């Protein structure tokens, strides 16, 4: 395991949808999970 | 709040074939469009 | 190996039925991890106005506690195993699936059985989840896409259960009680209406025996599409969301494949797409060149006997009319003057989407459960490929004409939709005077 | 405020057409015949209106 | 300019009576008008394009 | 079959696994990214990520886009401060055409001035879309504060450079960072000889071991953004370890002990120590997770907290106190074992998908030049001892802290106060 | 070649774009392909073209020709727009071929 | 004509030929109807009563 | 802005012609007070006062006292303003310099036409 995807807390999974050119970027565990349950 | 809204009933204005909420409109679509377009075509013939 | 040989080599899905009627299906892919879940034929469409929000409420309280493992014991066990417990509720289906290592399949199946059958509903937990659900109903107004799609369902299926939203009205959420939630669970969480599906390292015999061990102790109207529009105009909202649809075939109808090919032909677009002007889809090319649309997508939502077929586009206040014109023009061109090459491109796109989605143990389990509920069978990829191959330009034109030409649309709007064409103009766009 | 020539509708049309119209600076005298044609049309209309009062 | 001269010739011929000298001139002039407009002018433009190396 | 790992003489790793699946995915992993950038050429990586569909010597932009759509395939560029990956996915039959397109994109880019000028606008749109989630801004500022150089560079073009990225800079980036020794070609669903043939046909020309950036230096600073959002997003991090070290595995085990991303939907994250520790003190809505980012030369570990503006300091201090608790030796063997189980399951689930397997194989090939089977990685994970986790917690507590917070900073603490 | 070159030079001098200081590509009809080619031109060349055209238009306004020393020579006339126009026409032809089938 | 010589355009012509023929018939009937073309109308049975 | 040059020129020349033809006492009073305050404020501090002394000696041959300035300003009336503005601003060929996106800037014939009013 030699990638920022190894840390799955959410590597900023900030990719944008596309077809024939979809650019994606990732950083590292980003939190933002399970706070969405409450406003 | 978007969930709260429910479309007001239009049964008073609805055509007889589509009055029921339990039947598909696909069966009656041709009949309804046929009535309206028959009105239109006869009007155009007179014109 | 050719693509057809790879399709033939795909492992088969094995379906078995317990005495209670629960259908156990599994696909063994020889992977360290597996996904197991229970897909239940329950949802909003089976709920009356009194109990519209019951299913979402039960899904909220599903993992909160169970009688056998009270409170967080279920969560603690699942987390200690390393598994992920997830659930989704839709108008027609509700699912609870656990992602876990293949070795942990027995405990995962036991937990799923506990959640489905022996789910305690403590009034305190019910009140807490009621607070949570009301706060989420407040939050969900932010998601313009969900709001517009709920509007589309409300207007398209007005007067029918399918119009009802999954979350349910706030009043029902406030007035729901433990008794009615338990009644909903009893009425709809029945063994004949549930499917146990697993994909990964599971062995069908092991899954079947575990289901016998745990799931054995269990019990042994077509909607009307109305051509109508809902317009909520809020100029403050930065962008306008519009969803337009016509009635589509249900799950069973074979026409779904050609319609999906046509929707692939129409395509999808977003401002961050990199193709831009050179994108194959004419509507996408026009949107990119003219900057008409921030995002645009075609959907083929299908229910048991009816479905919604159309597109959803996000536009600026001044671009709604042109985008509507171009989208309806694409539909009409498909109805009238579809061509072989674009049909081939759509068929390839549909094949790629079908194959890519099934990649993943969780998508495979989702497909197994939802197909068993919707079709009664798991359609092999080879059958999908054959049906896709049968589609041609004539078939696409015939299907689009059947479902698109001179058909009353269902339209929903949100935001600065002042330039959204009047329903008469939109309807007139659905037919061509030249044709 | 605004200039009436640029803001009044009829004056706006008239200004765009013949007052502030961006015209090439190298147009020759062969570009004067068309306006001569319009003048001829107006002259024909007036002279004919006066002739038709007696015809 | 050949076309302009041809149009002048056509006017002069149309004024003149139909007779031996004028009839042939009018026929050739009409042929030349259509030929200049349809055939000679475009081929000459192509030749000019080649000459300019365009 | 089994993965075939080969290092060509030029230095290009080609790895192929035949899963006999209907869809074939091929991805070229290049050791180029925000890290391999300097002040003058900041933002080049972003435009390179957005420039996949631009005209190349072999094919026009029209040809690339239209053909890839015609076969139904997809071309995507996934960027990481240290790596940039071009992945083409399509059906097994049409893989060769997309491979030709991909190699044309990577090895023969013609950054025509007009096309590059057109793409400049897309940088702002992409950054706006990415920053809609505040955690992206928080993480970019966190990396800026943590490191003086290299990894500090953002994954998104700086605003002052949005329209000033030049085609010459893109050519220089490609030439000096898109080199054979910095590339790995990983393909799922394709034969090894075909991949070798393609790699020889296109990638051979570029010489390996191109320009190498400076080693990252730890700034240990704080970047604070007051944007007025109701929720304060803050991250407190310290320099933990480089990827592939045993200390890195210990830090991952610590991340899972403190609590990684949630497991049960609408769950309370009961097993997570940080969530319970914060909940005991804060009864308003909150979110706390352990942040672990491992990079080739350095790594960052810390706590990421989303909280209401008034209670942000309480949440941050409580999570830090829980980490201190772990550092002082109050770590149970059962909790460590549960963290190990969660880590192993996470690795297996990550490699479950085709995209996950491709990314993992490429990352291993680039970082280490070899492929490690999942069993060995699990054995490494279980090799970690509880004392090592405690020592990693000690390293976090003692080490200099770099913090980035966004929102109504208000009562949010400063690094010195922490 | 010499005979063709001599006739081409005769045509070049017979046409007057040299007399006004214009180069051959300055005189091309601005169709959509030519418009895109101009849009793609480097800034220096675009500005030089703009000034040459403006000077020619001013000279024609006063019905004057540039001094004979300043006439553009046949040898030194540079076809700046031709490569960009060729690329544009190639792209259009590729798009049309894709449309055909 | 160079651009519109391809397999797709031949397919496009086939798709629209039925519509073009129908519109041509509409023009033919309208012309005969408007002009009361006795040559064509004599064949038609009921309209033949006019003459 | 590039698209506002013509309107600004129209309004500026209109103000010039309005002062030349139909100036009024109240605005004249406002202008006189503005000039008085500018003169008094500028001659504050050793640098401005010394600059005034030197430049006045070089140009006027004498430093005009503030009292003399005030007297001359008081003499000014709407009639005097109209006369002087007509002498210097009305039907007089202007000099125009433009820099930047000046395409909308009116041609010299139009600017010169703006220097006179057909009504007056
Ligand atoms: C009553 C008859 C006509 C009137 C009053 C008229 C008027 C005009 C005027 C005022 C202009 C603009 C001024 C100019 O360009 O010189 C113009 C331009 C033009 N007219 Fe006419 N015209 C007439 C007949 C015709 C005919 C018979 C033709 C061709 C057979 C024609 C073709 C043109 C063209 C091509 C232009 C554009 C010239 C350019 O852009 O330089 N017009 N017309
Ligand atoms: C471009 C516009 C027109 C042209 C080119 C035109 C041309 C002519 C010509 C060539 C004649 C024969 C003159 C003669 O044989 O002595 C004539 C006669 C006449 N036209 Fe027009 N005409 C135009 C417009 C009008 C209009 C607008 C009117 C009335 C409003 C009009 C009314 C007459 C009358 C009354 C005569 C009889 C004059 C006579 O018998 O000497 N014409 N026209």
């Amino acid at each position: 395991r030699h990638v920022v995807c190894r840390f799955p807390l959410g590597p900023f999974c900030a990719g944008v949808v596309g077809h024939a050119a979809l650019p994606a970027t990732s950083e590292s565990p980003v939190l933002d999970a399970k706070r969405s349950f409450l406003c | 709040s978007h969930t709260d809204i429910r479309v007001p009933d239009f049964s008073d204005y609805r055509r007889a074939e589509v009055l029921d909420s339990t039947k598909s409109s696909k069966e009656s679509s041709d009949a309804r469009k046929g009535f309206s377009y028959l009105i239109t075509a006869t009007t155009t013939v007179g014109v | 190996a050719t693509y057809a040989q790879a399709l033939q080599s795909v492992p088969e899905t094995q379906v078995s039925q317990l005495d209670n009627g629960l259908r156990v299906a599994s696909e063994q892919s020889s992977q360290p991890t597996c996904t197991v879940g229970v897909w239940i034929d329950a949802g909003s469409r089976y709920e009356n106005e009194k109990n519209n929000g019951a299913g979402y409420f039960v899904e909220h309280l599903a993992f909160k506690g169970t009688k056998n493992r009270p409170g967080s014991a279920l969560e603690k066990e699942v987390e200690s195993m390393g598994a992920h417990l997830n659930a989704y509720s839709t108008r027609e289906h509700t699912a609870y699936y656990i992602k876990a290592l293949s070795k942990d399949l027995p405990k995962a199946v036991e937990l799923l059985a506990d959640i489905v059958q022996n789910c305690s509903l403590e009034d305190s937990q019910i009140e807490k989840e009621r607070d949570v659900i009301l706060q989420e109903l407040q939050e969900n107004d932010s998601s313009m896409r969900d709001v517009v799609f709920d509007y589309l369902h409300a207007t398209a299926f007005q007067g029918t259960p399918l119009a009802q939203s999954v979350e349910g009205p706030s009043e029902n959420v406030r007035k729901l009680s433990r008794a009615d939630l338990t009644e909903y669970v009893s009425q709809h969480y029945k063994a004949p209406r549930m499917v146990l599906a697993a994909a990964g390292g599971v062995e069908h015999r092991q899954l079947l025996d575990l289901a016998q061990k745990h799931f054995s102790s269990l019990s042994g109207t077509p909607c009307r599409f109305t051509g109508s529009e809902i317009r909520h105009r809020d100029d403050a909202l930065p962008l306008a969301h519009v969803a337009i649809a016509v009635e589509g075939p249900g799950w069973a109808n074979p026409d779904n494949v050609p319609l999906q090919v046509a929707n692939a032909i129409i395509g999808h677009y977003d401002s961050t797409y990199g193709g831009g002007t050179h994108m194959s889809s004419t509507l996408a090319s026009v949107a990119a060149t003219r900057k008409l649309c921030q995002s645009f997508q075609t959907f083929n939502i299908c229910y048991a006997e009816t479905g919604l077929l159309g597109a959803h586009f996000v536009c600026d206040n001044m671009s709604i009319d042109d985008m509507m014109f171009f989208l309806q023009g694409q539909w009409m061109r498909l109805c009238t003057s579809a061509t072989e090459s674009e049909v081939v491109r759509g068929k390839n796109i549909l094949r790629n989407a079908l194959v890519s989605h099934l990649d993943g143990t969780t998508p495979v389990c989702e497909d197994i459960g939802r197909s068993l509920l919707t079709y009664g069978r798991r359609i092999p990829l080879a059958e999908w490929e054959s049906r896709i191959a049968e589609v041609d330009a004539s078939v696409v034109r015939e299907v689009c004409s059947k479902y698109f030409y001179d058909q009353c649309p269902a339209v929903a709007g949100l935001g600065p939709i002042e330039q959204l064409p009047d329903y008469n103009r939109i309807r007139s766009g659905m037919f061509w005077l030249r044709f | 405020m605004t200039n009436i020539r640029k803001s009044h509708p009829l004056m706006k049309i008239i200004n765009n057409a013949f007052i502030d119209l961006p015209a090439p600076s190298n147009i020759s005298s062969w570009w004067n015949f068309g306006s001569l044609l319009g003048i001829c049309l107006i002259l024909q209309i007036l002279t004919g209106l006066f002739l038709a009062m007696h015809y | 300019w050949m076309l302009v001269a041809d149009l002048i010739t056509l006017t002069w011929i149309g004024g003149q009576p139909v007779e031996h000298p004028f009839i042939i001139i009018g026929q050739l002039a009409s042929i030349l008008y259509f030929l200049i407009i349809l055939v000679l002018m475009p081929i000459t433009s192509i030749i000019e394009n080649n000459l300019l190396k365009w | 079959q089994d993965l075939e790992f080969t290092r060509l003489p030029n230095g290009l790793v080609i790895a192929s696994l035949e899963n006999y699946a209907p869809a074939s995915r091929i991805g070229l992993f290049i050791k180029a990214g925000s890290r391999y950038e300097d002040s003058n050429n900041l933002g080049t990586s972003h435009l390179l990520r957005l420039a996949s569909s631009l005209t190349t010597k072999g094919a026009s932009s029209f040809k690339i886009t239209r053909g890839i759509e015609a076969v139904g395939g997809k071309l995507s560029v996934t960027s990481t401060r240290e790596s940039m990956a071009y992945t083409v996915e399509c059906l097994r039959d049409d893989i060769e055409i997309l491979m030709e397109f991909l190699l044309n994109v990577t090895a023969a880019p013609e950054f025509r001035r007009w096309e590059v000028a057109a793409l400049q606008s897309q940088l702002r749109i992409d950054k706006a879309v990415a920053f809609q989630n505040p955690q992206a801004q928080v993480l970019e500022n966190l990396h800026a504060a943590a490191y003086r150089n290299a990894l500090a560079n953002s994954l998104y073009c700086p605003d002052y450079r949005i329209g000033k990225v030049t085609p010459d800079q893109l050519h220089y980036y490609v030439q000096n960072h898109f080199t054979s020794a910095r590339m790995a070609l990983i393909g799922l669903g394709v034969s090894h000889p075909v991949l070798k043939q393609v790699a020889e046909r296109f990638l051979n020309m570029r010489g390996g071991l191109g320009l190498s950036g400076a080693k990252a230096k730890y700034r240990g600073g704080e970047i604070r953004d007051q944007n007025g959002d109701s929720l304060v997003h803050a991250a407190l991090v310290a320099e933990s370890a480089a990827t592939g070290s045993a200390e890195a595995n210990a830090f991952s085990v610590l991340q899972h002990v403190l609590g990684a991303g949630p497991h049960v939907k609408r769950g309370s994250n009961a097993t997570s120590s940080l969530y319970q520790a914060v909940a005991k003190g804060v009864h308003q809505p909150f979110d706390v997770s352990a942040f672990n980012a491992s990079y080739s030369d350095s790594g960052l570990f810390g706590i990421y907290t989303i909280s209401q503006a008034a209670s942000a300091g309480d949440v941050i201090k409580s999570a830090y106190d829980q980490v201190k608790t772990i550092a002082q030796g109050n770590l149970s063997n059962t909790d460590v074992q549960a963290a190990k189980n969660k880590l192993k399951a996470g690795y297996l689930m990550s490699v479950e998908s085709s995209e996950g397997f491709l990314d993992e194989v490429g990352s291993q090939a680039l970082v280490a030049g070899s492929y490690v089977q999942p069993s060995t990685v699990l054995q490494q994970i279980d090799s970690v001892a509880d004392a090592d986790v405690i020592n990693a917690a000690k390293k976090f507590v003692s080490g200099r802290k770099s913090m980035a917070a966004s929102g109504n900073l208000g009562h949010t603490p400063f690094v010195d106060e922490l | 070649s010499k005979w063709l070159e001599g006739i081409r030079k005769w045509y070049y001098n017979a046409a007057g774009f040299n007399k006004l200081g214009l180069m051959r590509d300055d005189t091309i009809y601005e169709d959509d392909d030519v418009k895109e080619a101009i849009r793609r031109l480097p800034e220096n060349l675009y500005n030089d073209r703009v000034f040459r055209i403006k000077r020619a238009l001013d000279l024609t306004m006063r019905q004057q020709i540039l001094p004979k020393e300043q006439w553009t020579k046949y040898e030194e006339d540079k076809f700046y727009l031709e490569p960009y126009l060729k690329e544009v026409i190639r792209e259009r032809k590729e798009r049309e071929e894709w449309a055909k089938k | 004509l160079s651009r519109f010589l391809g397999p797709r355009y031949r397919e496009l012509a086939r798709n629209w030929i039925p519509t073009a023929s129908m519109w041509g018939a509409v023009g033919a009937v309208g012309l005969v109807w408007a002009t009361d073309w006795r040559l064509i109308l004599d064949w038609v049975p009921y309209i033949n009563g006019k003459f």
